[PDB]
């Protein structure tokens, strides 16, 4: 829904990096210019959920529907400062900078798991392009307009 | 003298038009202007359109165009009710005065203005 699209909000002002050279996913994208160092959130890693709340509020009467989830989410830099924008990322994940602009993304962020500089087949020539690894986890939600019990009339019966 | 296809491809011309998305995004989110404009062209069949199989079945029309106008990837070409879009097997023989694509019919309806 949204956590993809947040995480890539967090990696957007972490870095201090672009709106239009930060690319989601195995979207529709055309990669023009390797060299311009573009970061997609892959989110094809299998979301896991772990828990399904359910919580209630009494007085504006509705009710909370939620489910805390998890997903491998990877991030691939391409472009000639792919290594650069790896690295300093799998870094600063960790920093000031980073757990203080992750506010209100309802998201957690672990540590950077693992790196990886596979590159890409792209036709008789390498493009620079490198994964890390890290877990994300964040909980969707959603309100529904149940309705309170407010008393409960009943009859009993003895031998 | 480069030879020039160009008047070898006037006769089997047709009406078409032939747009191109520049995203727009502003906090990630996702927003497509359109370019569209009536360009001459050439159509044929590119794959013979078949049926594939997956949980539902579906099928992608396939044509491929030819034009004395530069064609380039991300581009749709709508010729009769859904656009294509520009994606493989083509090839530009811009110096020779024309170029070519196959098309994949975008499943999605046409992009009239958004």
């Amino acid at each position: 829904s949204q956590s993809i699209i947040n995480v890539a909000r967090y990696i957007r002002d972490l870095l201090d990096y672009d709106e239009n050279l930060i690319q989601f996913d195995r979207k529709n994208t055309q990669q023009s210019d390797t060299v311009t160092g573009y970061i997609v959130v892959n989110g094809s890693g299998v979301q896991n959920v772990l828990s399904h709340g359910s919580s209630y509020d009494g007085d504006a009467e509705i009710m909370e529907y939620s489910k805390s989830e998890s997903r491998l989410i990877t991030l691939e830099f391409y472009g000639s400062d792919a290594y650069e924008n790896a690295e300093l990322f799998s870094l600063l994940n960790q920093s000031q900078k980073a757990k203080e602009v992750s506010r209100g993304l309802g998201l957690t962020i672990y540590n950077v798991s693992q790196a990886t500089d596979v590159k890409q087949l792209l036709g008789y020539q390498y493009g620079n392009r490198v994964h890390v690894d890290f877990n994300i986890q964040y909980c969707p939600s959603v309100y529904v307009e149940t309705l309170r019990v407010d008393a409960s009339e009943f009859e009993i019966l003895v031998d | 003298m480069l030879p020039n296809m160009r008047s070898a491809l006037k006769m089997f011309e047709q009406s078409v038009l032939l747009k191109s998305v520049e995203t727009i995004r502003v906090d990630f989110v996702d927003d497509i202007i359109i370019t569209a404009t009536p360009i001459r062209a050439v159509v044929q069949v590119a794959d013979k359109k078949k049926l594939n199989l997956d949980s539902l079945d579906w099928s992608k029309q396939y044509i491929w165009v030819h034009s004395g106008s530069k064609m380039e990837i991300g581009q749709f070409i709508e010729w009769h009710g859904k656009d294509f879009k520009l994606v493989a097997a083509g090839d530009d023989y811009s110096d020779y005065g024309y170029n070519a694509w196959y098309g994949e019919e975008t499943l999605k309806p046409v992009l009239v203005s958004s």
